[PDB]
């Protein structure tokens, strides 16, 4: 005459927390080329 | 205001957010308990019984 | 320029409240806050900044 | 035409075998990253304290994964952001230098965490979260409770709920607060 | 004070209130417009650091209701808390209510 | 709060439409989610409330 | 590729273990306290006119305590504010330059002052403060009252 619950029991665990930084990519090496001499 | 180099804020960084009323004036209270209601006035023209 | 530097000299801001709800617990000072209103005679929108 | 030493560029060298990672977290967090280590509440990560999982543009996983390093003593002014500098190995060039990435960087290790189901936890009318759990001598009861994050598909709870307790998780059409029903055990264990 | 006297009335009575003090903040519009900060910014950070303005709605549960934006029952409460509130000017930098109100 | 809510979201118009009321009083209102700014955060990032 | 004396830097290379708090103040409130200062009305002795003892952003005090400096002679014409810089040791990285924090620097006493609570003063028509005194023969007489600043619940 009583319904029945579905029922998770929890214990203690270990988690790890993650975190989520946005930002963007640099190259390890840029080197824009300038010509340190004239002329054309 | 976010920079481009991906650095934003929030608004949970700036202001304290939360859900409360919209006006905190006035707030009842029945035989001591904490309570509120609605004061109705009757419409003219009208009996009271009815209504 | 005019119109919008006279449609911001004299408004009549809702300008809030001391003390109003909610408020910290166990402080009784209540008091309305004027802030900026509509200017009625002729030398104080002489003295409108542009 | 071109002269000594001029202010723009001319041809972009640039390899890409390692590719740098530039995210930026707020000082706040970082704040309450230090008051939580001082604290006997969490714990240094340990051996494994440097990996970053990296979610690209579209969010997809990138497999491989690397190191961070130099939390930078520096912060900006007009936005308050502490930088942080990550570093990816690539051997197939499929990170690009210019991507609007999402680094996945761990912090501490938690002893006790409390740790409820996401179908347990349903919001009442005032936004807080809120779970039913069954008393000792089997009735149900409604707690307070606050979740601070969620991981994976599961809730991170902090304060209400304990440890070895109940949360009910099929059957909630059925039950209010102060019905008293028995402990049955559910599917997804 | 003449009516509390006469013997054929009873129990006068103000239907109104008696009257309040009123904290009437002068803003100085020449040393604001002098450093910069523009004259609508401060009508602005005033009503709605103060006066709780109206913005948009939200949904909760089916039914639409209001979004209000007011400062904190910290910041707002007695005149010291007045220079808690800072303008920012047309250079970049922000402006302190005391310096010019 | 919360049960001045209630009645303002789900008692008050049925008790609206109904024959003979005209206007009412509802001592309290509903929830309304408000944004608590304060001025030492906003000062953090450079900020103005507009 | 670089050149002699260019723009751009390459390397910020700080060192943080002292540190500077640049501190700003308007430049009316310091005019009001030399105003008040000079006047009888208040005194600012001891050794604790030099203490500062900030906190940060969040609420959180700082455990240790630094010194004050000196004060910036000139104001600045875009924010009318003088900067009072405070001199700060962490030993342990506990904060880094660049973020927001709130000074705490103490201005003075004010020996054997007394406090009315804000139940008893009220206003008049003009703007003069008064405060309604029980005389010795308990025969009440209007008194007018200069309270001015707010601290806790009293003036």
């Amino acid at each position: 005459q009583t319904p029945e619950v579905g029922i998770v029991t929890l214990e203690a665990q270990t988690v790890t927390l993650n975190t989520e930084l946005p930002g963007r990519t640099n190259a390890f090496r840029i080197a824009e080329v300038r010509p340190q001499v004239n002329g054309i | 205001k976010v920079n481009p180099d991906g650095s934003q804020v929030r608004l949970k960084d700036v202001a304290d957010v939360g859900l409360g009323g919209q006006d905190y004036s006035i707030n009842a209270q029945f035989n001591g308990s904490p309570a509120s209601g609605i004061a109705i006035k009757l419409a003219t023209g009208a009996n009271a019984l009815d209504t | 320029d005019v119109s919008s530097a006279i449609q911001a000299q004299n408004v009549q801001i809702s300008s809030g409240q001391l003390g109003g709800l909610p408020a910290v617990k166990g402080q009784q000072l209540n008091a309305t806050i004027i802030g900026k209103t509509r200017l009625q005679t002729a030398e104080q929108f002489e003295n409108i900044l542009l | 035409l071109v002269t000594n030493g001029q202010a723009n560029a001319m041809a972009t060298v640039q390899q890409l075998d390692p590719i740098y990672v530039d995210v930026t977290q707020p000082s706040t967090a970082l704040l309450r990253l230090r008051r939580e280590l001082a604290s006997g509440q969490l714990e240094r990560a340990g051996d494994n304290a440097a990996k970053v999982s990296l979610k690209l543009e579209d969010g997809s996983q990138y497999p491989l994964e690397g190191r961070l390093e130099f939390s930078e003593v520096s912060v900006d002014e007009g936005t308050g952001s502490v930088t942080i500098r990550a570093v990816f190995p690539n051997p197939n060039n499929e990170l690009l230098p210019g991507m609007f990435v999402h680094a996945q960087l761990q912090e501490g290790v938690k002893q006790k965490a409390i740790l409820a189901p996401q179908q347990g936890v349903t919001r009442d009318l005032k936004g807080q979260a809120t779970a039913l759990v069954v008393n000792a001598q089997n009735k149900v009861e409604l707690r307070v409770i606050k979740a601070d994050r969620v991981i994976g598909d599961k809730w991170l709870v902090t304060e209400g709920l304990n440890a070895g307790d109940k949360i009910i998780t099929e059957g909630l059409q059925f039950v209010q607060p102060g019905v008293e029903v028995k402990t049955v055990p559910a599917k997804n264990v | 004070m003449l009516a509390a006297q006469n013997p054929a009335l009873q129990r006068v009575r103000p239907n109104g209130m008696s009257d309040e003090p009123q904290y009437k903040l002068e803003i100085d519009d020449e040393k604001a417009s002098a450093l910069g900060v523009s004259l609508a910014d401060i009508n602005s950070t005033v009503s709605i650091a103060w006066g709780s303005s109206y913005v948009n709605d939200f949904i909760d549960r089916g039914r639409v209701k209001r979004v209000y934006l007011q400062g904190r029952p910290d910041a707002r409460m007695n005149p010291d808390d007045l220079s808690k509130w800072y303008v920012r000017n047309d250079k970049g930098e922000m402006v302190p209510f005391n310096a010019f109100a | 709060e919360d049960l001045s809510n209630y009645i303002v979201s789900n008692i008050q118009d049925p008790l609206s439409r109904t024959k003979g009321v005209g206007d009412f009083q509802v001592f309290g209102s509903q929830y309304s989610m408000r944004i608590w700014l304060d001025p030492a955060k906003l000062n953090s990032y450079q900020l103005t409330p507009g």
